[PDB]
């Protein structure tokens, strides 16, 4: 293979034969790295690796293929989990101190003692003798120590021989030589296999006076090409944000014992006060106000004494403890000769390739400034750290764990197409995000690691990808939408972040609406579980929004249903199916926690009475019949067949006359809710009377009258007495007369005498009497 | 947990330190150029390059102005450098105003004002944090009315002939925000009923009043000075296929912040006390039709005749029996 | 909307009509276009006519013409070079974008598709040129590729344009095993890949294995390789299936891409004695010594360690002993030249054949190997120990 | 199914059993020549429990019939090893393999 620095085609051919390679096993495809491992060796590539005389795209394509196959999929898991915090608290946690000693002089970054949560590093064993087929997760094995000792090998080979500026680099170029071996250290100390005394000797390599531990220059100082200057400003960043996970480790140690402080005192406090409660109940009211308060504001008033501010009751000592680890923090991260300190190195090093040379790269340029930047503004990398740090007692560790994984899993998969088998692994591990403790008992923490926003983008994934054609993997969609709803459910803080994306979800409201056995799991569910019992969220609705679903609903009146009508529904002239989940959805929208929302209601009303065809078919005049017509014809319908089924098992019976019967109970329901209340009739709003002619001009009170007065169908105990019960997706449901009864009270009012005793007589007490019939123990 | 949170919100967040003057002073300077020994073509400094590196970013032709982190960073610390900030002499006055020369100098030497008129144009009429920054730093660059930056910025306009510029702009103009009595009083019933969620106060009367205020003072400092040139420009564009009228613009959002501000008074007018946050709206709506005012006044101030007729035929009568009457009521 | 332009007697109230001026840019594209609808229709219609009915006369086939609209529309839609200024290239970049929408959007696509349709029902440049002579015969295949690099120009870096050229996808692939057209349909289908991820979402298994053919059929070609990795990844984001299919259809056969191991370096050495027969000569014809092994470690490396003893003969007369290679990698027997014996089997040419011997084992410490040549008969024996 | 000669004489009588553990140190070739897998180039003895369908049951029946110590050439056929399906990526379709595994322990 040496022969190939002479033949040039042979040369190019296997050089793209490597980056096939590496394309075949790209971003975690275990099963072609095992595969590859028999064509390309262990001993071949540490071979290629260590070899001076290789061709410089043969070493560079196996640097690569080492790198794709044995250490590129943990490498990702680990960058990307990287910039979130997640410190569990021992006594480990406990023990970590910004400072290695009294004098305050920065340890090298890296080593130390850090207890943030990490991915697990597992490998397999390459060997297509057995027949396992279970060593396809995880990427194969390979010697790591081994790998290591030679990159430091090498690493410092190159550094003492490029001092020299010889002639003869491995690969024929400066850059054949160090770009390919620094991504392999690079990515072998984000992977974190280098140990404390080895991090030592390659700090040293790469700048021997700063990094030094109490003619010879480091890397940073020898006048590199841009690509390695690139590879060498991802070291920094790296080295940099160690720095920044140990000041994060470091500030929850100190905050342990400092909350261990404040919180027995705050106890001492409020004894205090019960015990001396007694010289003024209004005194007693407003000294105990800083209880009352939630914790989130105790908190801030309680360190709120930074400077001055004697509204805060901390005492000294405690204050004087929290300022003495603010300053040395504050020391710490530089806020306030040998450079000596990674922020200076950098510094004058980025500021000094600057000014030596006019950089061709945007890349570089962007990255160097990122890292002066960062060099600079100490304090905005605690800024973005914090919220991104969460702290876990001992007894959730392995389920952190475990969900750390889970999520990991989800947003690798989140980098490759959709297909069958990613819809399968990835369904299988929101399940397991369900089934775990932590997804439940820190909301706080799922936000922080912002769940809800990768779970959303795999859906517009799924969604845009040509929805308006047709919706490939639906399942997916469903379990997406399951599980943003369940993230709503869980905490009001979710429920406000999950709010952020109504005007996508109301767009992308009609996904499978028609569809049953699906119902909670759309969008337009997961839109209604995001307003959901939440009045600043449900005043925070807006008209273009609400007008949005009016439209939806006004669409749904209009046109029939497309799929009912291919699958062999009858064709008759609007969707009831698909209307009724529209108008539960405005229901949520004008209805939130036992009372109506007014703006809303009124909203809604207006622009419902501004789209009347929303009613349906009857309540739309021009030739419509009442609703208690309406509601007998539906009842006609889904009683004969060949007008209710296809006649061409939930997903090919939709039992149209239920539909009917049950889009119209719920509008009845949403036009109940959103009428005014009975106080401010009595003030006298004049839109309050409008909404309230405007419902009693829509809905007669004969009508509702009537549909309360129709009949049920009560089961039979016949042919030996076994219970014969009608089947209720097709029958009279009792909720149509409960929305029927809510609207009455809601705007006709029963206040007349005559009146209660008419409805009495011709509505309520048939039913009371054949529940009473119903009063048999089987029949019960 | 809920200790981090609020240390973070009180403690780091609330710490300022400054270090732009000197970090723009270090990348201005060039340094060790003998040493180099090529000076084949008068290198740049390294504040230079990322002026370039920015400016060959906006001007890459792309849909949407995407966010740049890097660009909120370094137009924050570019902004900061150029304002470095009782009785007072004229010499410490002219010392003061002569250092502001220097440090905007530094700046528009390398290509500031040309990366925020490209930025601007980039972001298409589209509000956000992108031209917010830009605004800031072209603000800070033209503080004091600089006739070298006016001129220069006028060049560019004029020899790259961006329509996009002006219509940025006025996208701009009228996505800015004005107080919202919709929604203030969904505010008050919050209030009301007593429990606020985890989320800062309410700020959805007078969405961006620091953006709109941004903009408009961008605009009064592009015609400060009597600046006849981009006076008569902003009014109309000679060398363009299309023009936009500014003046007009800004006069129709000075209509709809007098109509805010009449619905407020209106609102508030059986009421015998201000509550505070209907107090705080109101100084903000002040200090948002406050600067509008300022920037027609720069519009007119030296006489522009064809400005002065343009606001004469405008709906600019309206607005100001508008304020008359809210300026009599409110006294 | 689709309203219908009509004249009227008194016409209506909103009648005006407000002008906006074109480009320089889109005047000249326009009529570019126009002029090639032109000349394309009339290739297409000459070419036509000569299938139906092959006249050879009184049809025009203006090949001279379309040659030179093909170089200047090439010439036309060429990529800004990359020494020019960072503001120049942006601005040739928008040009070239703005000209590949408004011929997309005049259906060019179609009309360069239809060409190489009708050209390419001729097998051979001397079958086009026995239906149309041999101007056109000579020009066929110039004409051909500048139609596929036209093509390439027209879709490359333009995400509208291979979306809409996914659909044609496997039109284009069905013809990767004919020779004039293998280079441009390869670049075409690398531009798509590149370009628009639904023609990876298009692209099949059949197409795949089409593909590895080619590699198989047509040689060692890097730009095929190119299109399998492409078609591996795109923006970031890989395809499983293709992925799979890749490896599945690509590295079990091991007879395409270059094959790779680690190999010990042998080493051969020979005592300084020459043995020959010749009609006349006063050597011996029959010889016998040993070699007795006194340490042998079988896997010094992952690979078994390489001993045999034998003999070995030069090329005619001549020290230097015949075939195989002086560095390393080859031993005894290795070559039709050598003759030699492992322990276990007797190796010549490069081929082992298992022999039979009381203990059956391989050369291990402690082993003599007696090896006798003669040369009256010739034959070579061994035998290890008695 | 699987035919097997010897390469370094193994005791002769140590057997693999019920329920062991045989570490053996293999390395396979197709019957081209061309290498596919060697526990060699990782550095690692392969274990192997025998009777539990844990290898190809050619490898299984060759290690069964060695001895301890011993080395030896086994010889698969394609209907003892990988079938007509192969092995996805490694094996072709009806391969015949052969492997060089030496016995080292039983446990």
């Amino acid at each position: 293979i040496l022969e190939l620095t002479e033949q040039e085609e042979l040369l190019k051919f296997h050089y793209h034969t490597l980056r096939l390679y590496s394309a075949v096993c790209a971003l975690g495809n275990h099963r072609v790295a095992h595969a590859l491992c028999s064509h390309v060796d262990e001993p071949q590539l540490l071979y290629a690796i260590e070899n001076k005389y290789m061709p410089g795209l043969l070493r560079a394509g196996y640097y690569d293929l080492l790198i794709d196959i044995h250490l590129s999929s943990y490498a990702t898991a680990r960058l990307m989990m990287n910039n979130e915090y997640i410190v569990p608290m021992t006594e480990e946690t406990k023990s970590i101190t910004l400072f290695p000693d009294e004098n305050k002089k920065h340890g090298l970054p890296g080593i130390g003692l850090s207890t943030s949560l990490r991915p697990r590093m597992q490998f397999s064993s390459p060997s297509f003798v057995s027949i396992s087929n279970e060593c396809y997760q995880y990427s194969p094995e390979f010697p790591l120590d081994i790998l290591k000792s030679k990159t430091i090998q090498m690493l410092t080979e190159a550094v003492k021989e490029g001092s020299l500026h010889a002639r003869d680099p491995v690969g024929g170029t400066t850059e054949f030589l160090f770009v390919p071996l620094i991504k392999l250290f690079y990515t072998l100390l984000i992977m974190g296999i280098f140990h404390n005394e080895d991090l030592k000797h390659i700090l040293q390599l790469i700048e021997p006076s700063v990094f030094k531990e109490a003619p010879k220059e480091g890397l940073l100082q020898m006048k590199l090409p841009e690509p390695v200057k690139l590879q060498m400003c991802l070291l920094l960043q790296y080295l940099c944000d160690c720095q920044v996970r140990h000041r994060i480790e470091a500030i929850v140690a100190f905050s342990d014992d400092f909350v261990a402080k404040l919180q027995d005192n705050q106890r001492f406090r409020y004894n205090e006060v019960m015990q001396a409660l007694n010289m003024s109940a209004a005194l007693t009211a407003r000294k105990t106000k800083e209880f009352r308060s939630p914790p989130q504001e105790q908190i801030n008033m309680l360190l709120n004494f930074k400077d001055d501010k004697s509204e805060c009751p901390c005492p000294e000592e405690i204050r004087d403890q929290l300022l003495d680890f603010h300053e040395d923090l504050m020391t710490h991260c530089g806020i306030e000769k040998k450079s000596s300190t990674l922020q200076q190195l950098i510094s004058e090093t980025m500021v000094r390739w600057a000014q030596e040379s006019v950089i061709e790269d945007p890349e570089l340029v962007r990255a160097m400034f990122v890292l002066l930047h960062r060099q600079y503004d100490g304090i905005g990398g605690l800024v973005r750290a914090l919220p991104k740090t969460y702290t876990i007692n001992g007894v959730s560790v392995e389920d952190t764990i475990n969900l750390l994984a889970s999520l990991g899993q989800i947003r690798s998969l989140l980098s490759v197409r959709m297909g069958k088998e990613e819809e399968k692994l990835m369904i299988r591990g929101l399940g397991d995000i369900m089934n775990n403790k932590v997804f439940y008992q820190h909301p706080n923490l799922m936000r922080a690691l912002g769940m809800h926003e990768t779970v959303m983008e795999v859906m517009v994934n799924v969604l845009g990808g040509g929805e308006s054609k047709e919706i490939t993997f639906p399942k997916m969609v469903a379990n997406c939408c399951r599980f943003l709803c369940y993230f709503c459910r869980i905490s009001r803080q979710n429920q406000k972040a999950m709010f952020d994306h109504l005007s996508y979800l109301l767009e992308n409201s009609s996904v499978g609406l028609a569809s049953p056995a699906m119902r909670g799991s759309t969008p337009l569910d997961v839109a209604a579980a995001s307003v959901m019992d939440n009045n600043e969220l449900a005043l925070a609705l807006r008209e273009p929004d609400l007008e949005k679903v009016v439209r939806y609903l006004a669409g749904c009146g209009l046109q029939s249903c497309q799929m009912l009508v291919s699958k062999g529904y009858p064709d008759i002239g609007w969707n009831p199916v698909e209307g009724e989940r529209y108008l539960d959805f405005l229901r949520f929208a004008v209805f939130c926690n036992g009372e109506s929302v007014e703006e809303n209601a009124n909203v809604v009303v207006r622009l419902l009475i501004r789209r009347p065809e929303c009613f349906g078919p009857a309540l739309r005049g021009e030739g419509g019949n009442g609703l208690l017509a309406a509601m007998e014809e539906a009842i006609k319908i889904a009683e004969d067949p060949s007008r209710d089924g296809p006649s061409p098992e939930e997903d090919d019976t939709i039992h149209m006359g239920n539909a009917i019967m049950t889009f119209y109970s719920a509008l009845i329901d949403l036009l109940g809710r959103c009428a005014p209340e009975m106080h401010l009739i009595h003030a006298g709003k004049g839109e309050a009377i409008r909404i309230r002619s405007i419902l009693r001009s829509l809905i007669p009170l004969g009508d509702l009258v009537g549909v309360i007065s129709i009949a049920f169908q009560m089961p039979t105990i016949a042919k030996d007495g076994n219970v014969v019960e009608p089947d209720m997706s097709a029958g009279f449901c009792p909720d149509h007369k409960a929305a029927m009864v809510l609207f009455l009270d809601s705007v006709y009012g029963i206040e007349v005498q005559d009146f209660l005793l008419h409805l009495l007589e011709v509505g309520f007490l048939p039913d009371l009497r054949a529940a009473a019939s119903l009063d048999t123990a089987a029949l019960s | 947990n809920l200790f981090l949170q609020g240390y973070e919100k009180s403690w780091i967040e609330t710490e300022e330190h400054y270090f732009e003057d000197k970090l723009i002073e270090d990348l201005a300077k060039p340094g060790a150029e003998p040493p180099e020994e090529d000076e084949g073509t008068k290198r740049v400094d390294p504040l230079h390059q990322l002026i370039l590196l920015f400016s060959r970013t906006a001007l890459t032709e792309k849909c949407k102005l995407e966010e740049d982190f890097l660009y909120m960073a370094y137009a924050d610390i570019m902004a900061k450098s150029c304002h470095d900030e009782e009785v007072k002499s004229f010499e410490e006055k002219e010392m003061e105003k002569q250092k502001l020369l220097y440090q905007q100098a530094r700046l528009h030497d390398r290509g500031a004002a040309e990366m925020v008129l490209q930025t601007i144009s980039a972001s298409k009429g589209e509000t956000g944090p992108m031209v917010a920054a830009t605004l800031k730093l072209g603000i800070a660059i033209l503080n004091g009315g600089n006739s070298t930056v006016q001129q220069k910025m006028l060049d560019y306009l004029k020899e790259k002939k961006d329509v996009g510029f002006f219509q940025s702009l006025a996208g701009l103009m009228q996505s800015c925000s004005v107080l919202d009595l919709n929604a203030f009083e969904r505010q008050n019933k919050a209030e009301g009923l007593g429990m606020v969620t985890e989320e800062g106060s309410g700020e959805k009367v007078l969405q961006d009043d620091e953006f709109t205020c941004d903009l408009f003072r961008f605009l009064q400092l592009l015609c400060e000075g009597h600046n006849s040139d981009f006076q008569n420009y902003l009014r109309t564009q000679t060398g363009n296929n299309t023009t936009v009228n500014i003046i007009i613009s800004t006069v129709d959002y000075l209509l709809r912040v007098q109509e805010s501000i009449s619905d407020f008074y209106w609102y508030y007018s059986g009421k015998d006390v201000i509550d505070e946050q209907g107090q705080r709206n109101f100084s903000k709506a002040i200090q948002v039709a406050k600067q509008v005012f300022n920037t027609l006044t720069e519009y007119i101030q030296g006489p522009c005749t064809g400005n002065q007729q343009s606001l004469a035929h405008s709906r600019l009568w309206d607005a100001v029996v508008g304020f008359l009457h809210v300026f009599a009521h409110m006294q | 909307i689709q309203r219908k332009a009509i004249m009227h007697h008194e016409g209506h109230m909103d009648d005006g009509i407000s002008l906006s001026r074109s480009q320089h840019e889109e005047s000249r594209t326009a009529r570019v276009i126009r002029s090639t609808v032109f000349l394309f229709n009339r290739f297409i219609r000459g070419l036509d006519a000569l299938s139906k009915k092959a006249k050879a006369s009184t049809v025009d086939l203006p090949i001279e013409s379309v040659s030179l609209s093909l170089q200047d529309l090439i010439g036309y839609f060429h990529p800004p070079d990359e020494h020019l200024e960072h503001e120049d290239k942006q601005n040739r970049l928008r040009a070239l974008k703005n000209r590949q929408n408004l011929f997309q959007e005049e259906g060019m696509i179609n009309l360069v598709l239809e060409c190489i349709d009708r050209l390419h029902v001729y097998s051979s440049a001397a079958h086009f040129a026995d239906v149309a002579g041999r101007e056109a015969g000579e020009s066929w295949k110039s004409i051909l590729n500048s139609l596929y690099e036209l093509l390439a120009a027209l879709i490359r870096g333009n995400r509208k344009n291979c979306a809409q050229f996914s659909g044609s996808l496997d039109w284009l692939i069905s013809r990767l095993e004919r020779l004039e057209a293998s280079s441009g349909i390869l670049e075409v289908l690398h531009c798509v890949l590149v370009e628009s991820p639904e023609a990876l979402n298009i692209i099949k298994e059949g197409h795949i294995k089409s593909i590895i053919s080619l590699l198989d059929k047509h040689g060692r070609n890097h730009k095929v390789l190119d299109v399998l990795c492409s078609l591996c990844v795109c923006h970031g984001v890989a395809v499983r299936s293709n992925q799979h299919l890749i490896c599945d259809n690509l590295l079990p056969g091991r007879d395409l891409l270059l094959q790779t191991r680690l190999v010990n370096h042998v080493s051969s050495m020979r005592p300084n004695i020459f043995l020959g027969v010749s009609e006349g000569s006063a050597q011996y014809k029959k010889w016998y010594y040993e070699l007795m092994v006194d340490h042998t470690e079988p896997f010094v490396t992952a690979e078994a360690t390489h001993l045999r003893v034998g003999w070995a003969s030069t090329e005619g007369y001549s020290p230097y002993p015949g075939g195989g290679e002086e560095w390393g990698g080859n031993g005894v027997g290795d070559d039709l030249f050598s003759y030699g014996f492992d322990g276990l089997h007797l190796w010549s040419g490069c081929i082992a054949r298992t022999v039979s011997s009381p203990n059956q084992h391989l050369l291990r410490t402690d082993d003599v190997i007696s090896c006798c040549l003669d040369l009256s008969a010739p034959s070579i024996s061994f035998r290890i120990n008695g | 199914g699987v035919e097997i000669e010897t390469i370094s004489p193994g005791d002769g009588r140590t057997f693999p059993k019920k329920g062991q553990t045989c570490v053996v140190h293999y390395t396979g070739m197709l019957q081209n020549g061309k290498k596919f897998d060697s526990s060699r180039d990782r550095n690692k003895p392969f274990k192997f429990r025998i009777g539990k369908q844990e290898v190809i049951k050619g490898f299984e029946e060759g290690a069964a019939q060695m001895s301890l110590g011993q080395r030896a050439k086994l010889t698969c056929t394609p209907d003892v090893a990988y079938g007509a399906t192969g092995h996805p990526g490694v094996i072709p379709p009806n391969a015949t393999l052969i492997f060089d595994v030496e016995l080292l322990n039983l446990e």
